[PDB]
């Protein structure tokens, strides 16, 4: 227990649900947050640190280059552009695209990551697990870029999960959600939920820690008011994940 | 009955650049929208300077907020801009604040900018 996954060393603000615009998060209250950047250095997608050498993200983010040398990672950050001194910049060595759906990808760090109180992995869930309807979760990221104040600061929003059965009703996603994905948001009195980046994390607290339940989808991850967002349902891929880390 | 402004591109031209302030408020807790009749702020520098100060804008907004309280409305205390807040030119280009929360707007050309989005607020007491 000298820094276990899912346990932040800075209690998260835990922005209430439906708060317009979301909230700027407490710095380092989401130590698994990753910032996927290009060689030149520009931030462009999110990631979740799952172990000292592995970052989970969205395949779509890798569309431009297959060369893992074209990607860098930023760990422990809060500011999007101007970076702090403690920030950890690790280059990527290999890329692992999930075979069955090609939606998420695994990033292996050229060198491990010094686990500190600002850089702690998130906990993966149990294989094939299904987060119950209404469970309160959080999305975090630098996804929103239209605000004039606070531009660049890591933000968070609270989203309760929507049972796919409901999520797929005509009024909502109308049958577009596979069992391999989950939904989160509000169906009433809700607001924009676009703070997370594509590939960004969607974690849900359980008993005493934060478990990574979904990866913010490319495009459909950013939902408008009263429309739920769509995340890749991580539990449906833990096995594959565990295996990749275990063999590389 | 509150009628919002027109899009910058539709408004009549001016000869003294100004900031159109059309924001709504969000009651912390209930998250309900509070409509405020839009107002204007004059600019002169780079009249409020062309280098605006967050705390200033919020102060203008707070003043306007209590100037429109009708018999049935209650008083609200401006808390801060929601991450929602955005200042744009007539084309939709966004201007960003610095670390000290200061936004700096072009001196020339002369034009108007728009400040929209929400302002977090709580009922005064």
């Amino acid at each position: 227990p000298s820094f276990d996954c899912g346990k932040p060393q800075v209690e998260p603000k835990k922005c209430p649900g439906r708060v317009v615009g979301g909230c700027v998060a407490h710095p380092h209250s989401w130590p698994w947050q990753v910032s996927l950047r290009t060689r030149f250095g520009m931030h462009f997608c999110g990631g979740t640190l799952i172990s000292p050498e592995w970052v989970l993200t969205a395949a779509h983010c890798l569309e431009k280059s297959p060369r893992p040398s074209s990607y860098k990672v930023i760990l422990g950050a809060h500011q999007e552009v101007n970076l702090e001194p403690h920030v950890q910049e690790i280059e990527v060595s290999r890329l692992f695209l999930e075979p069955t759906r090609k939606d998420i990808a695994l990033l292996k760090l050229s060198s491990p990551a010094v686990i500190t109180d600002k850089v702690i992995p998130a906990c993966l869930p149990s294989p094939n697990y299904v987060v119950a309807d209404r469970t309160e979760c959080f999305i975090t990221g630098w996804g929103e870029t239209q605000g004039t104040f606070g531009a660049g600061l890591l933000k968070e929003a609270q989203l309760p999960v929507i049972e796919n059965k409901v999520c797929n009703r005509y009024e909502f996603l109308n049958g577009r959600v596979q069992s391999t994905e989950l939904c989160a948001g509000h169906l009433a009195g809700g607001t924009d939920s676009c703070q997370g980046d594509a590939g960004g994390p969607l974690v849900c607290f359980e008993k005493d820690k934060y478990i990574l339940q979904g990866v913010t989808s490319w495009g459909l991850g950013c939902a408008r008011p009263n429309k739920p967002g769509v995340y890749v349902r991580v539990s449906r891929f833990v096995t594959w994940i565990e295996g990749v880390m275990r063999n590389n | 009955m509150i009628a919002g402004p027109e899009a910058l591109l539709d408004r009549p031209s001016v000869n003294n650049s100004q900031l159109v302030v059309s924001v709504a408020g969000t009651v912390e807790g209930t998250n309900q929208d509070i409509s405020l009749k839009f107002f204007e702020i004059d600019l002169t520098s780079r009249a409020m300077p062309h280098k605006l100060e967050k705390a200033d804008l919020l102060k203008a907004i707070q003043e306007q907020l209590i100037a429109n309280v009708h018999s049935n409305d209650d008083y609200f205390e401006v808390i801060d801009f929601a991450s929602d807040a955005t200042i744009t030119d007539r084309n939709g280009k966004v201007y960003f604040a610095d670390k000290d929360g200061s936004v700096t707007l072009p001196t020339q050309p002369v034009q108007e900018f728009l400040l929209s989005g929400h302002v977090r607020v709580r009922p005064y007491k």
